[PDB]
RNA sequence: GGAUUUUUGGAGCAGGGAGAUGGAAUAGGAGCUUGCUCCGUCCACUCCACGCAUCGACCUGGUAUUGCAGUACCUCCAGGAACGGUGC
């Protein structure tokens, strides 16, 4: 059950709780996120929860994409061309993923408009100084794992590994 | 002689709505009187403008000449507004 | 009633532009003056003209003036501010 | 003659541009002789502003175009 | 057509009217009109510095009327 | 209930000096004696004067036919 | 308190904005299921509290069980079931196959048993301190037997659900 | 006499319309009403100090249109006969 | 709704659906439904509890 | 069916002054390149008149509320002022 144009044209699309145009693509078990050109950047949020996506890549240019729900998936790697395809990506929910190393968070630093990031329920969050490395690598993010970044955490991230 | 947005504005009288004027003034409150010419008379209204001067007044009256838009709740967008 | 008021009032000044095929100038609200021959008019001053020349002045945003030419155009009576008839076709 | 210019875009998401430079993207449900647009669950872009059901008057309308498929 | 505005409840009440160009007046209404023209007897206009100037009975047209707020409980 | 047309007729019968403010123009106003009126609020002022509040000057013009689309507010003065 | 589609979380940080807290609650509730509505106020009566109403009651129950006492913006929010039904949900609404139930309350009618069995999909029939519930599907009956083993309904007694024998 | 009947008979023609805000929209005129509601298909709009954008459909009101631009090969003499 | 002699000379939709509801209620009532209409007395106490339906008896005998 | 609330528009235009202040990589003219001098287009800082006052959104610290609802907005104190509009 791969993501095609007929699956995106038959999927439900409505208004979310934040008054944004969201398309519900849950319950599809798509192994790879592709063929997203049929939406023509008419959705403000993408609900791709409960899927089997392994890599968050292969997305076309969508300037209206501001929220991406990748919860309950097996995402273990992030694409390096995420900034060239989503310049206005501000919300990224990557809870309960397959990220084990902090080096997968290195392509996530290119998103300058990203402010809300969720990396909870992951083996990469259980490593030593994971939050300090995420604050040092991504200074544009203001809320990490439902927690506001303070000045002391930014000073601790800028002190170590400088 | 009566329009369907005019009928939707007349049917939404008594609910917590807002009217944004052409100068930016947002009169919010319960729509007590709504005529066919977009005349909105509200009681216990609140002024939240584009200037930001938020205040509370006992009664307000905004005409349809300088009225830019109207923000109404979505309780009347299902029926009988489905055509 | 309407024809006598159009041929005896200010609209006759428009009616002398289409009958004798004379050139008149129209100054709009966008600081532009278009000189041309009036081909079609109406009661709401809807002027459809041919072979018009529009001149104005622009700033870089010193400034400078500019002009252009159009083969056939149509302008509504709302944006028409000033209409001047002068013997410029001869 | 047919007057089907406004009926073909009924129950569809359209983005109308205002005179001051604002853009309201909403689902057009009904209209009138004064071009009164009723945009249910509309978004205001110029930044995103949560508005919802916005009834904009026809005097502040400039242009309107199709935004996407109907929900 | 040509329905008059609902100004029967605001009769003989002290209200504040806003006019175009940022003008503010306060006075008691003495009548109504179908062209939204209001007669304010013993009206006081607010200046730019903040001082109130009494202009007496004035007539405000509907072409420049922005918002009228009733200062008294009706 | 006092009608605005009846108030304008009483002001024209009393021949008192009235000041008319323009629409979207607070710097310059007019002042004069209204002689007659019409359905379009067209005022005919005799020996009218344009008063500029910014420059504090007064320029007389005489018989002026002011349209009702520009007059926003009209007040009665004692002068 | 009976389980419902709306889960109310309280004891949260009231210093954050309303829209940011609503977006954070929506991003937290999207991992457990589709969030239909989010009611969040900042007044003096509803300070520091919000609620999320979902489409399915099982996703709301899983979000209330998993995020019970989770730290939200520095303060551990407490999640619980709603007292009344939501307005949006009310507007949108209007092993073996046989399972043996023991220690059931006699004051409960058939409508309460149907609402308790409605977490599982459509069953064949219901029989009425002992009760017998038979489902049309074997996996649905197994999920209903695994879910109702120690359920929180009428807390003066404990309800026990077991598979029927031959 | 009436310019609305002349504007309504100008369908299937590539024209341009300049608004009061400086935005020029060039496209094929497909629908004209009595209130000068110009409904065009596959238009290109250029605003003041902005980039031109191509749209599949556009609907401009009559009160917002300041000027129009017709091609030189338009039969204005034949279309004027009512 | 099936085509039978009951739905003759009936031309409107809502009338048809209402008469179908009526006929459904009537027929479903007048049948013999053993599942809900039956009196079993299970051997749990064997001298009491004759209010057992046809489903609770299987649940008790399972 | 161009005379006050919708469609023949009341819209257009310009951002205070000064200083031997600083820059036009590839884009000004003249004294007929380059170097220099003069004059009608910005941004950054400084000074006078942080252009002024207002309220809304917002950041730091301290502090209060533990409350079951369908919402312009919601505790208070102090500092800073990146944003919006109102009148001069």
């Amino acid at each position: 059950v791969k993501l095609t144009a007929e699956l995106i044209e038959q999927a439900a699309q409505y208004t979310n709780a934040v008054r944004d145009r969201e398309l519900d693509l849950r319950g599809y078990k798509i192994p790879v996120i592709e063929n997203l050109g049929a939406t023509l950047d008419q959705f403000d949020a993408i609900d791709f929860s409960d899927n089997e996506i392994r890599k968050l890549d292969g997305f076309p240019l969508l300037r209206r994409l501001k929220t991406l729900l990748v919860n309950n998936n097996r995402i273990c790697r992030i694409g390096e061309g995420l900034d060239q395809a989503l310049p206005c990506l501000t919300e990224l929910i990557l809870t309960n993923n397959s990220l084990v190393e902090l080096g997968d968070l290195d392509p996530l630093a290119s998103l300058k408009s990203l402010t809300y990031l969720s990396i909870l329920r992951n083996p990469v969050t259980n490593k030593k100084h994971y939050r300090l490395y995420v604050i040092y690598k991504v200074p544009q993010v203001r809320v990490l794992d439902f927690q506001k970044v303070k000045l002391k955490e930014r000073q601790e991230a800028e002190k170590m590994f400088k | 002689s009566i329009g369907v947005p005019i009928k939707v504005l007349h049917e939404a009288e008594g609910h917590i709505v807002t009217c944004e004027t052409n100068t930016g003034e947002v009169y919010r409150g319960k729509l007590i009187e709504a005529e066919d010419n977009m005349n909105c008379q509200m009681s216990n209204i609140t002024v939240t403008y584009r200037d930001g001067r938020v205040a509370q007044l006992e009664q307000v009256y905004i005409r349809g000449s300088k009225i830019r838009f109207l923000i109404l709740p979505d309780m009347l967008k299902n029926a009988p507004m489905l055509k | 009633r309407e024809e006598e008021e159009f041929n005896t009032g200010p609209l006759s000044v428009l009616t002398q532009s289409v009958k004798n095929n004379t050139q008149v100038l129209i100054n709009c609200r966008n600081n532009k003056k278009l000189l041309g021959r009036v081909k079609a008019f109406d009661r709401h001053c809807n002027m459809v003209l041919e072979n018009v020349k529009e001149m104005w002045t622009e700033v870089p945003k010193k400034p400078v003036n500019k002009d252009r030419y159009i083969s056939k155009m149509f302008l509504r009576g709302d944006s028409v501010i000033v209409v001047l008839r002068n013997p410029l076709i001869a | 003659g047919k007057s089907s210019k406004m009926l073909q875009h009924i129950d569809y998401r359209m983005r109308c541009i205002l005179q001051d430079g604002r853009i309201f993207i909403g689902t057009f449900k009904a209209f009138d002789k004064h071009m009164n647009l009723i945009l249910c669950d509309c978004d205001e872009f110029r930044e995103k502003r949560v508005l919802g059901l916005v009834l904009l008057r026809g005097e502040n309308l400039v242009s309107m175009t199709v935004e996407g498929p109907p929900p | 057509k040509a329905h008059p505005p609902e100004l029967k409840k605001f009769m003989d009440k002290k209200l504040s009217l806003k006019l175009n160009g940022g003008r503010h007046v306060q006075g008691i209404l003495r009548g109504f009109d179908p062209f939204m023209n209001l007669v304010i007897d013993e009206c006081v206009e607010m200046a730019t510095s903040g001082q109130q100037n009494n202009i007496g009975m004035v007539v405000i047209r509907g072409n420049s009327i922005i918002m009228l707020e009733a200062l008294e409980r009706v | 209930m006092v009608q605005p047309i009846n108030l304008i007729f009483r002001y024209l019968q009393n021949r008192s000096r009235i000041q008319v403010w323009l629409y979207e123009q607070v710097n310059m106003r007019i002042e004069g004696c209204i002689i007659g009126f019409d359905e379009y609020m067209n005022l005919v002022l005799d020996d009218a004067e344009e008063i500029h509040s910014k420059t504090k000057s007064r320029k007389q013009l005489g018989r002026i036919m002011l349209k009702g689309d520009n007059i926003t507010l009209l007040q009665s003065v004692s002068n | 308190i009976r389980p419902n589609h709306t889960i109310y979380i309280n004891n949260m940080n009231d210093k954050i904005k309303k829209e940011e807290l609503k977006r954070s609650l929506y991003a937290l509730f999207s991992q457990f299921g589709h969030v239909v509505d989010i009611v969040a106020l900042k007044t003096m009566k509803m300070r520091g509290q919000a609620f999320v109403i979902f489409k399915e009651l099982g996703s709301s129950t899983n979000a209330l069980r998993q995020l019970q006492g989770f730290p939200f913006y520095g303060k551990p929010m407490r999640i619980q079931y709603a007292k009344t039904d939501s307005d949006i949900i009310s507007k949108m609404r209007g092993p073996n196959y046989i399972l043996f139930l023991n220690n059931l309350p006699e004051e409960t009618n058939e409508m309460m048993l149907s609402m308790l069995f409605n977490q599982f999909p459509g069953f064949k029939e219901v029989r009425l301190d002992i009760a017998f519930v038979e489902f049309e599907n074997d996996g649905q009956a197994g999920a209903a037997r695994d879910a109702l083993q120690g359920f929180k309904i009428t807390p003066s007694h404990a309800m026990k659900i077991t598979y029927a024998k031959k | 006499m009436k310019l609305v009947r002349f504007l309504m008979k100008l369908s299937h023609e590539t024209v341009t319309i300049e608004l009061k805000n400086g935005t020029q929209v060039h496209g094929t005129i497909t629908g004209v009403d009595v209130s000068m509601n110009t409904h065009l298909k596959a238009v290109k709009m250029t605003l003041k100090n902005r980039e031109p954008v191509q749209l599949e459909t556009l609907s401009i009101r009559g009160n917002n249109i300041r000027y129009f631009i017709l091609p030189d090969s338009l039969p204005l003499d034949t279309l004027l006969v009512d | 709704i099936p085509n039978t002699a009951h739905f003759a000379n009936v031309t409107q939709i809502e009338d048809a659906v209402s008469l179908w509801a009526k006929l459904k209620l009537q027929k479903a009532s007048e049948r013999w439904q053993p599942d809900t209409e039956e009196e079993y007395e299970d051997s749990s106490g064997n001298v009491v509890n004759k209010k057992t339906y046809e489903d609770l008896k299987r649940q008790g005998l399972l």
